[PDB]
């Protein structure tokens, strides 16, 4: 047993079963909850779910073949098997809030992608799309340990600790010294020697985190908002370090749309880059440019982090939830459609003891384990 | 907001 929750926006029943466009209090999903999950990710307006069983399942907006269950236009509202790939056990689907494409990570190392092919972000040397998850042979001959997708563009990781992104190269999100896009994986020539262990990417005019096996982050790509976190607004095409965050014991990042977050071991919670509508946590809305303490947690030792569009989820080590950010659709769980300004508990999950959220561009989910 | 959400209802 894993019981899933979820919440947020259910317009194209990316929630997986339930009634009402705006779902404002988490609600049990039985549909998710019978399937046994590992993770659960969360697309613009979709929904991804790993089993222990390495299945995996989607539900919600089907266009651009976001789902890869064969399909591009219309709405799958119940979980549905990608079967294009029940001959391997996945371990991981990584997905932007805002993104039309993913990839899966299987136990042993292979990555598949699927849908909106726009700028090579399927990594196959062409911008077609993918209605059903398909091999990127680019990658067949090394041991992928984590991946990890924005809107334009996407990632892995060996693990020997060498990071691969293709994908739009506009802005420098690619981390190869120009703006060119990759229609292939391409190694980031300028982070070998440090072993890299996690990889985020954003959206739009996006930003790019990766982080390495001694704690050091780093940034590149655009630099609207302050969302490299080394202040201003400048951009780069090669992986700078957030000086910030030396030191700091980060153990996880991510990327909603225009802001970054770090979580570290023990148990802060960074934010920096775009602040409208709340999404960064700090009670204002105000840009911050440098990494900055969500004051709003200290004290409460947060063990994982999701982000949205513009929301946030945390869980604390006992199973609370957090959310902070925008509302327009139920997001926060705070049972209206009132912006969370600073981290607030969601509503309904007493005796839940959550241990891993997920976010998609407007809708949440929780589940226990 | 550029990333928000329509309802399509």
């Amino acid at each position: 047993r894993t019981k899933v929750f979820v919440w947020g926006l259910n317009d194209k029943d990316q929630l997986g079963g339930l009634k009402g466009s705006k779902i404002k209090v988490p609600s049990f999903s039985e549909t998710l909850s019978a399937l046994n999950v590992v993770q659960v990710a969360g697309g613009s307006k979709s929904l991804f779910a790993v089993t222990v069983e390495g299945k995996v399942y989607a539900c919600g907006e089907a266009t651009n073949g976001r789902l890869g269950l064969g399909i591009s236009s219309g709405t799958v509202p119940i979980p549905r098997q990608i079967t294009a790939l029940s001959s391997y056990v996945v371990k991981k689907v990584a997905v932007h809030s805002g993104g039309r494409h993913a990839t899966a990570l299987t136990v042993d190392g292979k990555v598949f992608s699927w849908g909106e092919g726009d700028d090579g972000k399927l990594g196959h040397f062409s911008r077609m799309n993918c209605d059903k998850p398909r091999l990127i042979e680019a990658l067949k001959t090394k041991r992928i340990r984590d991946i990890a997708c924005g809107s334009s563009h996407s990632a892995a990781l060996t693990s020997s600790g060498e990071l691969y992104t293709w994908g739009l190269g506009e802005y420098g999100r690619l981390g190869h010294g120009d703006n060119t896009t990759q229609l292939k994986p391409k190694m980031v020539k300028v982070l070998l020697g440090h072993r890299v262990i996690q990889v985020a990417c954003g959206s739009r005019d996006a930003q790019t985190l990766a982080l390495t096996d001694e704690g050091l982050v780093f940034s590149w790509g655009d630099g609207d908002f302050g969302k490299l976190g080394r202040g201003g607004s400048e951009g780069c095409n090669i992986p700078q370090n957030i000086e910030r965050l030396n030191g700091q014991g980060v153990c996880q990042i991510e990327c909603g749309a225009q802001f970054s977050l770090a979580l570290t071991k023990s148990g802060v919670v960074w934010t920096w880059g775009k602040g409208d509508y709340f999404r960064l946590g700090h009670g204002s809305d105000v840009h911050v440019r440098k990494p900055q303490v969500v004051e709003g947690l200290r004290g409460k030792k947060i063990v994982h982090v999701a982000v949205g569009a513009l929301h946030c989820l945390a869980v604390t080590d006992s199973g609370q939830v957090y959310a902070w950010g925008d509302n327009d659709h139920g997001q926060q769980g705070n049972g209206t459609t009132t912006v969370n300004r600073k981290p607030t508990l969601v509503q309904g999950l007493e005796g839940q003891k959550i241990t891993r959220v997920a976010c998609g561009s407007s809708h949440s989910v929780a589940w226990t384990t | 907001d550029d990333d928000k959400d329509e309802d399509t209802h």
